[PDB]
């Protein structure tokens, strides 16, 4: 055949892949965790976002520490061959490195570790995507006026904020990041490489968002996404 | 607004 | 004027920018730190490929954690209004959220924070652009066998390594994301939006390095680079 | 400033230029040519198509050969320098290499010369397109089943058909190929380069339009436009 | 699968196609044409550039009217199934729509007519390119200082100057237009689509050349190619 | 359909 | 230059 | 190879 480039993955499987997406609303008494009003708008803009991009979503609702490991170590057993990619959202309360399951924390090491080029060979050398909307710590951005390959290697990790900050949650609406996500993916996944895509969102979450609140404290702030990528090449949703 |  | 839209940043101002590199070979005996062999390889490779970018670049050799500060201090202090925007490079020793002076550490915090939204206003809107060549902790990838905006908007973070590892450097070629990231610019930044020129560095240190050590524990050994981006517009460095 | 490329044309200039849309609907008697049916759903179409791209458009009915050549004179004697562009649309019967006025034809390089880049100073070195929906013969497709710059340059002519070949119009929707030119433009003139906005024109007339007829000879014919360049730099309709 | 997209020709099928050069350099004493001295670069430039883009290239020199023919016949009858495209390159004395034999004229529709959708029903549906470096007349540029698809789509025309002028030839450096597509060709195929390949083509030849003439009727001349486009997909070289 |  |  |  003719000249061939490999800047992109592989897109083109039998199977877009897996959509697990985990949302963690009503947290244990004992953990003296909030209810995530506002979650489940989230929960279903992602469910019908990642349908229209065929992905064979799969949406579990309230699990502990322990539920959300054993998933993630059931899900990374299967056969992931005829797939192209696999994606993980986690919606829930977090710290920076942390996620946490109804009764507790869990590292988001021990998640991600699972997928590894060494740990799930059927993801070997294709995308794994993990979407978080969950705080990173307590800052809050006050806004200004304006042949081998590593084991870490083809993962993207977007951050609903930066490293260290909270990360905002409307009520009535949902999160900023999702909301801002799911737009920027159904009007651009047709048309623009991921990385792309990603930063219409950051630049959305940036500027069309800033909290409301009677407390002083947690009034007038902003927000940025973070994305961390891992990948080695372009990622383009369609295909041929 | 409410944070996580 | 005919449709316009705003994707892309500004980058047809009368000046590209500052690019700073630190690069730091040897420190103070008492901290008990290496000399970085290759290191001013590295360092001779940047400013050619940034001044071929059109910045004007500022070398800094072996500077204390004092002067790093008093550096970025100073430099976030200057008018930067006729400048596209701004690259800091920084050559040393490190640990997660740690670059070494000549004589201790400093967070990268405290260098970035400098050049925060509200505390550069010439540079509020534009790209600010940190490129980290040091270990990130001492983990090793074994590999497998194939209005307002946010205070913290605008920021890349072109890190060599992921979280947690080490970073890797060859005394006589410089290191492995130095030398890729160079290479890729010369290649690509009269083509490419930078996100995919920082991907294709990623392919690039992923694929073609392994470590070579008579000592088992550092034998064959793989390192996947870090894309850090809270920036809200694509990013070439030509215009027109 | 930093590296610039000269690969598009300047479409930044105050104005995007004059849309000219000459609309020939009804033929003197003596000329033995019939009513365009439904030649004024395409000249409403492409007013409102060009108003959207902020073109200053000059619709003109049933204008006469002196007429037209009067019209193109005096406008190539304006002054374009604040202009982007300019664009020309003939809808009318024709032959290859003649559009009709009223009362007898026009040589379209009558028309097209008055803008030659040593004719027209204040155009000279910006696209100059001109849209043509009229017959070049009377061919018909069976179709089957599945320093100086040359006064010739910076012309684009957007013809409806081929060489030799009769060109289709539909009484109630207009004509296959400017119904199609306003829907591709409408739909990527914000996102994709003029030739390739074409490209899509060429498919969508080619693939879902076919004669029916209740005479044999006229009955399942096709259609492919034929875009001329002469163009030197990539044609976007948007900036910045 | 996930989305897919119909907007570029399919150019992975086994093999690119044949790419036919026929160089007419020696004519008949009695058609009273003279000898097109530097043509011979032409086609060495043509065999190499198609060569690299993996064409399987046949060069045929000094063909009468009828072995033209009759190789258009015979090549026309042949199986294209595998093959993604087919190229044809006619280098040759001529006027409007016609090429000549070393013995006498070919109108270029009857060349062109073997490959019709419905005649050559293996190439049906993929791009058919016609390179012409021949004269289309005697005007000379001043310049000026500064389901079913139609039988006639998917073939692409790439003249050497526009309707009615000579083409120019240099006897030491070949032909203005084939030089530059040549060049732009190794230099773009592996990164820009064919019509802004093209368009490149047409900027170099109307801004690098002007002819040089002690008779003043032929000197300081320019040339602007006309690419002439019936493809109903975008065209790339390479795939993947 | 009509022919121009 | 020559014409063709 | 050495590391930073």
């Amino acid at each position: 055949s003719g000249i061939s480039l490999d800047n992109s993955y592989k897109m083109d499987y039998p199977e877009m892949g897996l959509c697990i997406i985990i949302n963690n609303k009503n947290f244990h008494k004992s953990t003296g965790m909030t209810s995530r009003s506002g979650t489940d708008v989230d929960a279903a803009n992602l469910r019908e976002t990642f349908r229209n991009l065929k992905y064979e979503v799969r949406n579990k609702n309230d699990l502990t520490r322990e539920e959300i490991v054993e998933l993630m170590r059931d899900v990374s057993k299967e056969d992931h061959s005829k797939r192209s990619s696999f994606v993980c959202v986690l919606l829930s309360h977090g710290e920076e490195g942390i996620i946490f399951g109804t009764n507790g924390p869990v590292d988001l090491k021990k998640i991600t570790n699972f997928f590894r080029g060494d740990r799930c060979r059927s993801l070997t050398g294709k995308p794994k995507l993990f979407i978080i909307q969950a705080c990173r710590g307590t800052e809050l951005d006050c806004g200004i006026a304006t042949h081998k390959i590593p084991v870490e290697a083809d993962f993207l990790y977007a951050y609903s904020t930066a490293p260290g900050y909270y990360s905002w949650r409307n009520s009535k609406d949902g999160s900023w990041f999702i909301q801002s996500l799911c737009a920027m993916l159904k009007q651009y996944a047709d048309k623009l490489e991921f990385m792309h895509i990603l930063t219409r969102v950051n630049r959305k979450v940036a500027t069309e968002f800033e909290s409301f609140s009677f407390d002083a404290t947690f009034h007038a702030k902003k927000q940025i996404p973070c994305i961390v990528s891992m990948l080695t090449k372009e990622l383009y949703f369609y295909h041929h | 607004d409410e944070v996580d």
